[PDB]
């Protein structure tokens, strides 16, 4: 029953900046079984990262991820207007899956 | 081109049961796509409700016995359909329910781990207020 | 019994792996290309095995300690409740690191043997 | 205290696309050891998708290559593009062929360029185009499109079973689920090296001389909701169909060059009747009933069958080939809703054919001297669903053709090609 | 030389096996086919040798005892009277058995060595 | 990297002999011929290595003594004031000798081992 | 003699007459493309360079 | 087709300096060829004087400081040229001087060993009497 926590519950930045978001898990996930989602207000969440550091079709190259044991990081470079809202953090190594508390950006 | 279309908002009373539908345009079959139903309370984080995968249905411990998940495959007139049935509603079930589908065809893909999965495509979500 | 242990646990699949190893006029262009490609693949696998000192072995043992960050599962859990496909999927991100470590260990062993025999 | 251990021969595979050996009994398919061997894989569930299989493209390319290589060395018919003087045939010496055969006189080049010879031939009206609205001036169908090559006398038109064998380092997984519909999980899988023998039979509306479903009729389609996607219906009980041409042709040869010989029909010796296919009405009634009942599971409307909406001769009538004759049969008695006794379907013969669109340009099939008589098994039907309006109370299915890949997807739907990855790393107490 | 001492006894023939072992722009399709087939035959022989733990050797000793039903002749009669062709024809019905036993013995050796190193 | 040790002394180059070892649809006639030739070259080098008992090794010691008529040079001068190209150019005339010697030695060893195993 | 420069010189070449490409069938499936007509400007083709 | 052409006989008095020139017909460049100047006394064996190689000039110990070697590559209307200048002539320098040109392009060739080289082509020799 892995519980994941995100430290920077609130963040602020300007266009062109770089943002780091961190997730900590109660157990080490050696398989990098972590996903990163984005949710704008009034819309469904969108999946951006899976397996810690893998992008999807259409997701900009600006987004990046790093994974190591219990510490997972999402890095956003050259922040634009569209990259606003709540970022969510999920594990799927154990059952059931569990989401983070989300970090607000912009 | 996976578009998931869900039903509209419904307002119900405690003690009743509700049904939420999800039509999966672009999904060829649920034999290769797994369907996951999740919950989002207003102002809180996402919670996983249940899934149907390879025509096997399952729900988490907190929801066993009161959530029933069903699905039917592609027919001649409508796309694949999935559906949640929630029994014995209480004041704590008011939330936005999301229907998600994830491909399972590639066994080596990183989007799934022996049943527990990521959610590549999301529906617009149904608001249920009790 | 080629591929017959795919659904079996690694504890039982590791027994008798040599079945897989044994299974592993005017001609068309496609046939000749396929033959050449098969030869190349076999030679590539043999090159990887020979780099680590495992040239003519099926069950080859090494001197690189297992890092718990690669996988922290118990020995019983690994060899008793999983298959080879699942295990190889789980540790996919560290195969390249482990290969480099094996190559470095083999090189160190060769140099140390040379130095010891110099004495 | 664990150490790395290397295992060679691990049973791990990945989906892959490669070139496969062709076995039988520039391009050549002549290995002669198709002896199969099957190994079940217990507790293995594998995902199959017949509509994303590379084996069908490989088979398409192989058949095209064999067809082109067979027609490479034999006669070209470039002198035949000559204005023909065609009149009504004289055959005095269900229905007769006097309205389909025309007696055409023309000039042709001899083996000496300085002299021309005036000759005659009997051509079918489907192979001739009229040049002037009211006149006797006629030409061949293909003279404005491509150059034709005579089907060489030694070429055999019967199919031969073809096995596909994966090279070393690969395997062919086979799904043994008895009610498989081409997409989804398979819980009973086996592994093989060579597939079962597949005959490259060409047909348009009804699949012939194929395998039968083990349990029940199977409905297959890429996308049921898309009316532009063909539906393959695989039967579990074949229906015998016997096609004959009762006319006695004369194969007579004209020397049209230095070693080039052109074969033609001199005269129709006797028995002046159209070619026809015979079928049993009751068996077809039962098969159609079963197909309708099975299709009721996917469409929640009354199901009716109608003939093809329109088009040319190629896309409307059941095309097939046997003995070397190329038949186009009118399947309107079928697919129209007494069906008692024997159903007789008229057919017409064509000589200038283009079997593969854009491949071989066109082929001229020489006639055969004797009476042609031929039998086959119907094992499948290709259908197309007419676009509805949302208001009709019934759905209309029409027999339709399309890509010839559908004729082979019905035989390769239960196969998958995988790549072995025999190199595993595991923690073990050894050092 | 190459195939020299083919008429000699096996005792004298086994002395110099390496002499025979050492010998073992549009080119044309036939030349390519011949080259590929030669490479394939060499690799098949090497695969059989490596399956028994004799990957890089000319004379290799094994742990399979000689069954008298395969051939019951004396050591002197074998190594001082017959030639290699006669011997290979005599025991032609048991080659597959011996190959399978050699493979099984090598597999048991590898597994037992792994178990001993575990201890 | 690849060939980066060229220009450095043999002492420094001898410790990195792994990069070179690691780095050593109508395709067309020329591509297929090139692939076959590359496979042939690799297998020929492996054959020479196998004849000397160094099949899966990069640095391999032998029992052949070094004749002074081959080099007649100091150890420090060889391994500290020369590169590999110069050394190979200097001793070319004797290479075909040394190769043969190596082969003989290996053969001898095998036969001796057999005797040591018969006692 | 090959003279290799370190600063390229831009040259722009043009044909300003409007050609009409037409088709003539000269055999079975064989099509021949020709210059049907010359319209627009009739000036000769030229290359432009900076002195 | 390598022809080396040298200057004519020069008769001098002690204390002076002389210059000998060699024109190398057939030598594409002195970057791939080395020019070695050698001496032959009247009745003695050949003696090595100096070298130009890779546009570097050197002389033996007995000749350092009083012998200078220069060279120029292929030009518009002259083959490559090599020049030897001898200062402070004495009665011991009367001899025949030779230019030799040896190929260097093949690195595995046996005509050269790390600067000290064979002499594959020779000039007609110039007689200097002091
Ligand atoms: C190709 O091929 C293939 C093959 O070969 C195919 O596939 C296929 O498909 C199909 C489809 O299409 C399928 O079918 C489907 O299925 C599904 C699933 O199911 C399953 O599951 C379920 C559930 O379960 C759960 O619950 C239960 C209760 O009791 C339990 O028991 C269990 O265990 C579970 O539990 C769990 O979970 C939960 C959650 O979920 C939780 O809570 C708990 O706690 C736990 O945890 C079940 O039930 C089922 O069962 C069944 O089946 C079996 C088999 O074996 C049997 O045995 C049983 O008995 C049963 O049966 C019965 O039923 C049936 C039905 O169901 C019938 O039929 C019979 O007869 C009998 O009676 C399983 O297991 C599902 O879901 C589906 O269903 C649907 O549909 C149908 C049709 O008919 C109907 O009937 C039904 O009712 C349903 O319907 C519904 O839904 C839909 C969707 O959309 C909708 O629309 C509609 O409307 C409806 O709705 C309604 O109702 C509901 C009710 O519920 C409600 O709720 C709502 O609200 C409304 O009102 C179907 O069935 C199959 O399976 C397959 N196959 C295989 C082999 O797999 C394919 O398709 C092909 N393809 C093509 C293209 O074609
Ligand atoms: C392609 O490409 C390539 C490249 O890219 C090219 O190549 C080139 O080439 C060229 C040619 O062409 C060249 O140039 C040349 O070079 C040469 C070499 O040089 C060198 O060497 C020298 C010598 O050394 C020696 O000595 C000294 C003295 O001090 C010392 O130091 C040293 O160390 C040495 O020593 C040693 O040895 C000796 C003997 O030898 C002994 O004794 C001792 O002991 C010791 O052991 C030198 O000097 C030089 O240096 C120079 O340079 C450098 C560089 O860096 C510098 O740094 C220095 O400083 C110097 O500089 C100076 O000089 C120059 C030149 O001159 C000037 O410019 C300046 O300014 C100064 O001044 C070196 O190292 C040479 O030899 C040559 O020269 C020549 O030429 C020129 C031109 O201009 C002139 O000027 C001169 O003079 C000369 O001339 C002469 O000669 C000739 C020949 O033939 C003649 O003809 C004439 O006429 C003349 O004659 C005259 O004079 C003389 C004088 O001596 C007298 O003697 C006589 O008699 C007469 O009068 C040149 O320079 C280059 O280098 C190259 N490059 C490279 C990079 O390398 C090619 O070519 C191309 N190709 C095509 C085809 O195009
Ligand atoms: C679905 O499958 C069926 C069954 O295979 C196919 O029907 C068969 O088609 C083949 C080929 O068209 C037929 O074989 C041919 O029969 C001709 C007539 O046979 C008479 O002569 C023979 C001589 O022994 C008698 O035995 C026989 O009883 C008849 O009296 C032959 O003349 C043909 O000979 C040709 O092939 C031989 C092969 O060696 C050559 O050497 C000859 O030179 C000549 O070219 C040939 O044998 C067979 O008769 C058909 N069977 C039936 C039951 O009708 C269908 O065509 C197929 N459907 C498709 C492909 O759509
Ligand atoms: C099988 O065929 C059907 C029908 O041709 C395909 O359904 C079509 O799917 C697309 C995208 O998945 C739908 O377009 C979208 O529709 C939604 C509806 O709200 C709209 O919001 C989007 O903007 C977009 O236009 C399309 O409507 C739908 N057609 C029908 C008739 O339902 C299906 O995708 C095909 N399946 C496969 C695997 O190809
Ligand atoms: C580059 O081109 C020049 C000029 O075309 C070549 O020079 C020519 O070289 C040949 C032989 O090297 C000379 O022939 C010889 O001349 C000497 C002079 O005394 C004579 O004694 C010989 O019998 C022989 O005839 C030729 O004269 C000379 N021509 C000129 C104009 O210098 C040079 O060889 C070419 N270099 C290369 C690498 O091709
Ligand atoms: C772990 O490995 C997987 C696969 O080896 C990586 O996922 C890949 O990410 C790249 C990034 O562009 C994609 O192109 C591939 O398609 C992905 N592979 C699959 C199978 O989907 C993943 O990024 C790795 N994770 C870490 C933390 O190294
Ligand atoms: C095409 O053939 C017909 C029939 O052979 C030719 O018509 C004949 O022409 C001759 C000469 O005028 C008449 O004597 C016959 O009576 C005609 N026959 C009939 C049935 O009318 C016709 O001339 C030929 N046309 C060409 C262009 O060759
Ligand atoms: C097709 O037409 C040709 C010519 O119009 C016919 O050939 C002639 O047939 C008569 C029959 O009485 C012979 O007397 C002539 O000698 C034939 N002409 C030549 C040039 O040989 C032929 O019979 C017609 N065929 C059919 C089937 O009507
Ligand atoms: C071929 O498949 C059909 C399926 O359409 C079989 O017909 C069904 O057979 C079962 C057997 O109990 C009956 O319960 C159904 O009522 C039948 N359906 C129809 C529409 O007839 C048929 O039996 C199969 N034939 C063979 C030989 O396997
Ligand atoms: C195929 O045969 C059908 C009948 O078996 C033909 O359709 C008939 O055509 C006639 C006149 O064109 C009509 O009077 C009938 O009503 C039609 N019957 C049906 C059932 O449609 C059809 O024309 C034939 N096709 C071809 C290409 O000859
Ligand atoms: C080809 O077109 C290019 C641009 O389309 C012309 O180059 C430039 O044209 C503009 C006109 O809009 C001038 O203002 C520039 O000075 C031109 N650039 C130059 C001359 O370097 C070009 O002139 C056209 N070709 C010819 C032959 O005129
Ligand atoms: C498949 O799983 C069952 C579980 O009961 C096991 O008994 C069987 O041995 C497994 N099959 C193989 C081939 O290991
Ligand atoms: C057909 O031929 C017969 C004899 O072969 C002849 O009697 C008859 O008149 C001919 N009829 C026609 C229409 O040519
Ligand atoms: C799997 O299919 C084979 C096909 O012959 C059959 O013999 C076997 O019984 C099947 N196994 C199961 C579990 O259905
Ligand atoms: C052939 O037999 C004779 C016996 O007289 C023997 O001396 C000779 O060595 C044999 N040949 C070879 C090549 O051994
Ligand atoms: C090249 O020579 C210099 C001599 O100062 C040495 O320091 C350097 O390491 C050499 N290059 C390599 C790659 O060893």
């Amino acid at each position: 029953d892995i519980q994941m926590t995100q430290s920077p519950s609130t963040l602020s930045a300007s266009i062109g900046d770089t943002v780091r978001i961190s997730c900590r898990a109660s157990q080490s996930i050696t398989g990098n079984w972590v996903a990163w989602y984005q949710q704008r207000p009034g819309k469904a969440p969108r999946l951006l990262i899976y397996r810690g550091a893998a992008l999807l079709g259409g997701v900009p190259s600006r987004f990046s991820g790093s994974a190591a044991g219990t510490d997972f990081t999402l890095t956003i470079g050259n922040l634009q207007a569209e990259d606003f809202g709540t970022f969510y953090c999920q594990q799927y190594d154990t059952y059931p899956g569990t989401f983070g508390q989300g970090t607000k950006v912009e | 081109q996976i578009h998931l279309v869900q039903s509209g908002t419904e307002v119900k009373k405690p003690g009743s049961s509700v049904t939420v539908s999800c039509k999966a345009y672009g999904v060829n079959t649920f034999g290769l796509y797994a369907v996951n139903w999740v919950r989002q309370a207003p102002g809180q984080s996402l919670e996983y409700i249940g899934q149907i995968w390879r025509w096997k249905s399952s729900a988490s411990h907190h929801f066993r016995g009161r959530v029933l998940i069903s699905a039917v495959d592609l027919t001649g007139s409508s796309p694949p359909i999935s559906s949640l049935e929630i029994k014995d509603l209480t004041s704590d079930d008011t939330a936005v329910y999301f229907c998600t589908t994830t491909s399972t065809y590639d066994k080596w893909s990183g989007l799934h781990h022996d049943g527990v999965m990521a959610f590549s495509s999301w529906g617009q979500g149904t608001l249920i207020s009790v | 019994g080629f591929l017959g242990a795919a659904g079996s646990t690694m504890g039982a699949a590791s027994i008798t792996l040599t079945v897989q190893a044994r299974q592993l006029t005017v001609w068309g262009i496609k046939q000749l290309q396929a033959r050449v490609l098969a030869v190349e693949r076999y030679l590539k696998d043999q090159k990887f095995l020979g780099l680590w000192g495992c040239s003519g072995k099926i069950i080859c043992c090494t001197n690189v300690p297992w890092n718990s960050t690669w996988s922290n599962k118990s020995y019983e859990e690994i060899w008793n409740n999983m298959t080879w496909i699942e295990w190889e999927k789980e540790i996919s991100n560290y195969t390249n690191r482990i290969y480099d470590l094996l190559t470095e260990s083999q090189n160190q062993q060769e140099r140390n043997e040379k130095d010891l025999l110099e004495l | 205290n664990l150490w790395v251990t290397v295992y060679y021969g691990v049973p791990v595979w990945r989906d892959a696309d490669t070139t496969l050996f062709c076995a039988s009994d520039t391009h050549a398919c002549v290995p002669t050891d198709p002896n199969p061997q099957e190994i079940p894989l217990e507790n293995v569930t594998e995902n199959f998708n017949m509509w994303k299989n590379n084996m069908v493209e490989q088979m398409q390319e192989d058949v095209i290559s064999l067809w082109d290589q067979s027609l490479k060395p034999c006669v070209k018919l470039t002198p035949l593009c000559v204005t023909l003087n065609c009149t009504k045939a004289n055959l005095t010496h269900i229905g007769n062929i006097t309205d389909e055969v025309k007696n055409c006189t023309f000039n042709m080049t001899t083996e000496i360029r300085d002299k021309q010879q005036k000759v005659h031939a009997l051509f079918y009206a489907l192979d001739i185009v009229q040049m002037k609205e009211n006149g006797s001036e006629y030409r061949l169908i293909s003279c404005n499109t491509s150059v034709i090559k005579q089907a060489c006398p030694k070429i055999s038109f019967d199919p031969i079973p073809i096995h596909y064998c994966a090279p070393a380092g690969y395997a062919i997984l086979k799904c043994n689920d008895k009610k498989f519909n081409g997409t989804g999980p398979c819980k009973n899988v086996s592994t093989v090296q060579c597939t079962h023998g597949i005959k490259p039979v060409v047909s348009t509306q009804l699949l012939l001389n194929g395998s039968l479903a083990e349990e029940e009729i199977i409905i297959r389609s890429e996308n049921l909701t898309n009316n532009a996607k063909n539906i393959i219906v695989h039967l579990n009980k074949s229906v015998s169909i016997s096609c004959t041409r009762p006319s006695n042709n004369t194969r007579t040869s004209i020397r049209i060059g230095p070693g080039q010989m052109f074969y033609r029909t001199g005269d129709i010796i006797g028995d002046i009747r159209k070619a026809y296919c015979e079928l049993n009405g009751t068996e077809w009634n039962e098969t159609l009933n079963k197909v309708t009942e099975k299709l009721k599971e996917h469409f929640n409307k009354t199901i009716v069958f109608q003939p093809p909406s329109g088009g040319d001769l190629e896309t409307t009538m059941h095309h097939f080939n046997c003995r070397g004759e190329f038949f186009y049969c009118n399947t309107t008695k079928l697919f129209n809703t007494e069906f008692n006794g024997t159903i007789i379907l008229p057919c017409r013969i064509k000589q200038i054919v283009n079997m593969w669109q854009g491949v071989g340009q066109a082929m001229y099939a020489p006639p055969i001297s004797g009476i042609i008589n031929c039998t086959s098994n119907i094992t499948g039907i290709i259908l197309t669903r007419d676009g509805g309006n949302g208001n009709t109370t019934d759905e209309t299915f029409r027999p339709g053709g399309g890509n010839i890949k559908d004729n082979w997807r019905s035989e390769l739907y239960k196969y998958k090609v995988v790549q072995i990855e025999p190199l595993g790393i595991a923690p073990t107490r050894c050092k």
